[PDB]
DNA sequence: CACTGGCCGCCTGGAGAATCCCGGTGCCGAGGCCGCTCAATTGGTCGTAGACAGCTCTAGCACCGCTTAAACGCACGTACGCGCTGTCCCCCGCGTTTTAACCGCCAAGGGGATTACTCCCTAGTCTCCAGGCACGTGTCAGATATATACATCCTGTCATGTAAGTA
DNA sequence: TACTTACATGACAGGATGTATATATCTGACACGTGCCTGGAGACTAGGGAGTAATCCCCTTGGCGGTTAAAACGCGGGGGACAGCGCGTACGTGCGTTTAAGCGGTGCTAGAGCTGTCTACGACCAATTGAGCGGCCTCGGCACCGGGATTCTCCAGGCGGCCAGTG
C-alpha cells in the first residue's frame, strides 16, 4: 500500500530544485529509484501531474500538461 | 482451321500428371506456365547468347547453359538444376 | 444503438479479403475509358483488344499494389501507419523512377 | 469522341481497395490524387511505347502482345497474356 | 530402310522439348551456332523449374482443398519460396493477386 | 608483335574537336566514352532485334532503330536524334 | 577500271563509322539481315548523342576554366541534365565522382 | 583556449571536399584483401588483375554512395539526420536486395 | 597465403569517407559492421559472378571484363573499364 | 496517520455479426477423343570452331626498406534521437441516395490476318585501297609548391528582456 | 506590488584558420607524325524477305433497356500524426601515437595470349512420319445458393486501485 503517488512526485520535484523545472522522465526515474512500478502506472503519474498543476501547488515551467518541465510554487 | 498457335500445354500437363495425379490446371494457370518457360527461356538464352559473345565463341553449348544458370539461378536451385542438366546430357550422349 | 465497427478493423478485415481474393480491383470500362484517352494523346481514334486493357489493367494495379508495398513500407519507417505523398515520392525515387 | 476527364474514372475507393491488396491500413486524403497522377505517369511510359509498337506494326487495334512487351522493357513483367 | 523416329525428349528421358527448345535457339537468333547438348540442359532447367513449381503449386491446391491449380496456387508457389521469389522478384502473375502478409505494426495489440 | 585492339578514339576526338574547337580530353574521359557509346550501341541493338522478332521481322531497317531509339531515349533527345538520322539516311539516300 | 572508294560517312556527312556500326551490327548477332540505312541512322544517333554530352562536358570544363574535360566533368554533364539522367540512370562514371547534391535539411541554419 | 569547431561543420567540409574531389575513399590494399578473401573461398587459387581490383574498388564505393543516398533520403524522411541499420534495411529492401 | 578477417580491413573512417561521398552529415557506430556485411554480400554477388565469368572462361586470373560485366547484368552497369 | 466509501481504470461475460463450414444443384470449362499437318527426325555431306599443344612475354605476386598519412584510441563535448504526452484534425465506417457498370442483346463494319504476286535490297565474294591504331616523341596544362587574401565560424562584448530578490 | 539587479539571450565585431587566389616549375600525359595492314568498300549477282493488292470475318465498336452494386456524400468519431521538451547518450571533433598503407625497387613466375593442327561438331538437304494442335463433346469439380457454428469484436456489468472524505 504506502502512501500515494502525489507525496512522491512532491518529494521528486523537491529533491533537486535545479534552474529549470524536472521533466516527466527525471521524475519518474526518481520515483523508481524511490521505488515504484511505474510501468503499469503511466496514466497515473499522467493524472498526479495535471491534479497537481491544477489545485496550483503545481506551476509547470515551458510544457503543456504532463509533458515538460514542473517547478515548485512561490511559497 | 487457322494457323497453329505453338504453346507448351500438354508438357506441362504430363509434368503435372506426373508430380501430381489427382491435381489439375486451369486454362489462366497454364498461359501463365507459358508466360514462365518462355521467361526463363528468354533469359536463360539471353545472358547465354552474351557469354557466347564474351569470350569471341561462335556456339552455345551445355557449358554456356550451365554457367547461365550459375549466374541467374540462385543457390540450391542453380546447383539442382546443374544436377538434372548433367543427368539429361549424359543420358542423351548414352542416347 | 446499431452496431458499429472500431477505425481500422473493419479495414483489417478488407485487407485480408483482399489478399485473400483474386480479381481485379479497378472498374473494366472506367479504365479503357482512361486508356483511350491517353492513348489518343499519341495516336487519334486508336482501337483496343479486350485482353490488351485487361492486361493494362492487371500491370497497372499490379504497379500500384508494389508501389503501396514500398510505400507501407515507407511509412512504418517513418513510425507512421497512414502512408502519405512524401512516402509515395521517396519510394518512388528509391526505385529509381 | 474525345476525352476530357477520366482521371476522375479510377475512383477513390478504387484507390482504397488496391492499397487494400497492397496491405495499407490507413490511406491519407492528399494519396488519391497523386496516385491519380503518378497511375497515369506510368500509363504515359507504358502507352506511349505501346503505340511506338502498334505503329511499328502498322497496326491501328492496341493488342495485348504489345502491352506485355512494353511492361517487360521497363523490369515489370506480366506474365498470362503472351502468346 | 529409314530407322524409327524417336525423339530427344524420351532419349534425354524427358518431357520437355529438345527439338523445340533446340529450334527456339536457332530462331531466337542467339548463335550462330549451338551446341547438341545445350537444348538438352535447357530443357532440363525448364522441366526441374516447371516441376518444382508445380509440385508446389499442387501442394498449395491441396492446402486450400482445390484440385485444381489456379493462378492463386502459382503466386501463392511463388512468393512462398524466397529463392524462387529472388528468381522472379520482378514478375506478376496475372489475377494471382498478392501474397497475405500483413506488418506486425498495423495488427492491433 | 601485338594484336590491334579497337576504341572509338578518332571519331570521339573529331567530334569534341568540332563543337569546341579549344577543349582537349584526357585519357579516362576517353575510355568512359568508349564504354558510353559501346552501351548505347548494345542498347538500340537489343531493342532493335527485340521489335524485329516480335513482328516476325528478320531484317533491321532505320524505321526499326527509329522505334527503338523512340523507346529508350527520352523526350527532346528522341526528336532531335530522329532529325539528325532522318537528315544522315536524307544524305545517303541522295548519294 | 574501278571507282574511287568513299565511305558511306563522308556519304552521311557523319564522323562515326557507318562501316563499322554495320559490321558491329552484322557480327553482334541481332537479326539475320539489316537494311543499309539502319546504321546510318544508328550513327548519327551515336554522333548527336556524342555531340550533345560533350557540348555539356566541355561547357562544364570551361565553367572550372579547365581546357580538357575529366571523369568529373563527364558526371557534372550528364547528372545535371534530366533527359541525360533518365538515359544514364542506373550507369556509374569512373572516378567521375557525384553531383554536389546536399539535402536542404543538412545545412546549417 | 584551443580552437574547436562545433560539431557538424567538419562533417560538411569533408562533404563539399569528396564530393568535389574525386579520389578513391577506400585504403587499396586492404580493400584488395578482402576480395581475395572473398574469391578465395569460391573457386581456389585466384589471382587479380590490378585493374579489377581498382574496378571493384569504384563499383564499390558508388554502390555504397547510392546506398547512403538512400539512407540519407530515408533519415530525413524519418525526420532523422544520423542513419540507423533500418534505413539500410529500408533501402535494400525497396530497392528489392 | 591465408586470409582471415579481412572484411575489418575496410576501416571505419573509410566508410566515413563513403558516406561523405554520399552526402551523409552523421553516421551512427552500429552502421559500419553491417555496412561492411552489406558490402561482403555485394561482393558475394559480384565476385560469385566474375567467378563463374573466369571458370567458364578457363582463365585463372579475374580480370577488370569479368567485373564490369558481372556489374552490368546486375543493373549496376560501369564505365571506363573496357566495356 | 489510519479507516473508508465513491469514482475512474481495468477484467470479464455475453450478444450480434462476418466468416467458416456444412449441404444441394446446375453449369461450363477441363479433360478426353478425333482428324490433321507440320515440325521433328535421320542420314549423308561438308565446312568449320574451338580444343589442344606449345612458346613467349609480361604483369601479378612476393619481398624489402623507408616514410610518413592515417588509423586508432581517448577525452571533452553537444546535439540528436526520442519517449512521452497534449492537441488538433482527418480519414474510416456506415447509412442513404444516386448512378453508371455490367449484362446481355443486337447491328455493323474496320482492320487483322491470311494468301498471292512481284521486286528491292542485301549479303556474299574477289579485288583494291586507304584510315585508324601501335609506336614513338615532344612539350605545355596542370599538380605541386609557395605566398596572399577573404569567409566564416567560433568567440568575446555590448545591449536588452526578463526572472529573481527584495522593501 | 512595485523597485532593483543579475543572468540568459540576441546583436555586433574580431581573430584564426580553412579555403580561395596568384605565380613558378616540371613533367608526364596528351597530342601529333609514321608505318601499316587490316578493315572498309565498289561491282555484280543470287535470291529471298518484305511491300503491296484483295478479302473476310470476326472481333471490335456502337447503341438500348434493366439491375443493382458501386460510388458519392454527410455525420460521427476515434486514432493518428505531430509539436514540443528535457535527457541521455552517442558519435563529432581534436590530438598524440602505431602502424600499416603507400611508394620505390628487384626478382620469379604463372598465366595470358598468340599461332599451327586438326578433328569433333554442328548446320544443311531430301524424305517421312507421328506427336502436338484445332475442334467437339461430355460432366463433374466447382461456382453459386442456402442454412447452422464459430470466432471475433465490441460493449454492459462488475472488480480493484485510488482518490477524496473522515475521524
Amino acid at each position: 500500500s504506502g502512501p500515494p503517488v502525489s507525496e512522491l512526485i512532491t518529494k521528486a520535484v523537491a529533491a533537486s530544485k535545479e534552474r529549470s523545472g524536472v521533466s516527466l522522465a527525471a521524475l519518474k526515474k526518481a520515483l523508481a529509484a524511490a521505488g515504484y512500478d511505474v510501468e503499469k502506472n503511466n496514466s497515473r503519474i499522467k493524472l498526479g501531474l495535471k491534479s497537481l498543476v491544477s489545485k496550483g501547488t503545481l506551476v509547470q515551467t515551458k510544457g503543456t500538461g504532463a509533458s515538460g518541465s514542473f517547478k515548485l510554487n512561490k511559497k | 482451321k487457322r494457323s497453329r498457335k505453338e504453346s507448351y500445354s500438354v508438357y506441362v500437363y504430363k509434368v503435372l500428371k506426373q508430380v501430381h495425379p489427382d491435381t489439375g490446371i486451369s486454362s489462366k494457370a497454364m498461359g501463365i506456365m507459358n508466360s514462365f518457360v518462355n521467361d526463363i527461356f528468354e533469359r536463360i538464352a539471353g545472358e547465354a547468347s552474351r557469354l557466347a559473345h564474351y569470350n569471341k565463341r561462335s556456339t552455345i553449348t551445355s557449358r554456356e547453359i550451365q554457367t547461365a544458370v550459375r549466374l541467374l539461378l540462385p543457390g540450391e536451385l542453380a546447383k539442382h538444376a546443374v544436377s538434372e542438366g548433367t543427368k539429361a546430357v549424359t543420358k542423351y550422349t548414352s542416347a | 444503438k446499431p452496431h458499429r465497427y472500431r477505425p481500422g478493423t473493419v479495414a483489417l478485415r478488407e485487407i485480408r479479403r483482399y489478399q485473400k481474393s483474386t480479381e481485379l480491383l479497378i472498374r473494366k470500362l472506367p479504365f479503357q475509358r482512361l486508356v483511350r484517352e491517353i492513348a489518343q494523346d499519341f495516336k487519334t481514334d486508336l482501337r483496343f483488344q479486350s485482353s490488351a486493357v485487361m492486361a493494362l489493367q492487371e500491370a497497372s494495379e499490379a504497379y500500384l499494389v508494389g508501389l503501396f508495398e514500398d510505400t507501407n513500407l515507407a511509412a512504418i519507417h517513418a513510425k507512421r501507419v497512414t502512408i502519405m505523398p512524401k512516402d509515395i515520392q521517396l519510394a518512388r525515387r528509391i526505385r529509381g523512377e | 469522341k474525345v476525352l476530357r476527364d477520366n482521371i476522375q474514372g479510377i475512383t477513390k475507393p478504387a484507390i482504397r481497395r488496391l492499397a487494400r491488396r497492397g496491405g495499407v491500413k490507413r490511406i491519407s486524403g492528399l494519396i488519391y490524387e497523386e496516385t491519380r497522377g503518378v497511375l497515369k505517369v506510368f500509363l504515359e511510359n507504358v502507352i506511349r511505347d505501346a503505340v511506338t509498337y502498334t505503329e511499328h506494326a502498322k497496326r491501328k487495334t492496341v493488342t495485348a502482345m504489345d502491352v506485355v512487351y512494353a511492361l517487360k522493357r521497363q523490369g515489370r513483367t506480366l506474365y498470362g497474356f503472351g502468346g | 530402310a529409314r530407322a524409327k523416329a524417336k525423339t530427344r525428349s524420351s532419349r534425354a528421358g524427358l518431357q520437355f522439348p529438345v527439338g523445340r527448345v533446340h529450334r527456339l535457339l536457332r530462331k531466337g537468333n542467339y548463335s550462330e551456332r549451338v551446341g547438341a547438348g545445350a537444348p538438352v540442359y535447357l530443357a532440363a532447367v525448364l522441366e526441374y523449374l516447371t516441376a518444382e513449381i508445380l509440385e508446389l503449386a499442387g501442394n498449395a491446391a491441396r492446402d486450400n482443398k482445390k484440385t485444381r491449380i489456379i493462378p492463386r496456387h502459382l503466386q501463392l508457389a511463388i512468393r512462398n519460396d524466397e529463392e524462387l521469389n529472388k528468381l522472379l522478384g520482378r514478375v506478376t502473375i496475372a489475377q494471382g493477386g498478392v501474397l497475405p502478409n500483413i506488418q506486425a505494426v498495423l495488427l492491433p495489440k
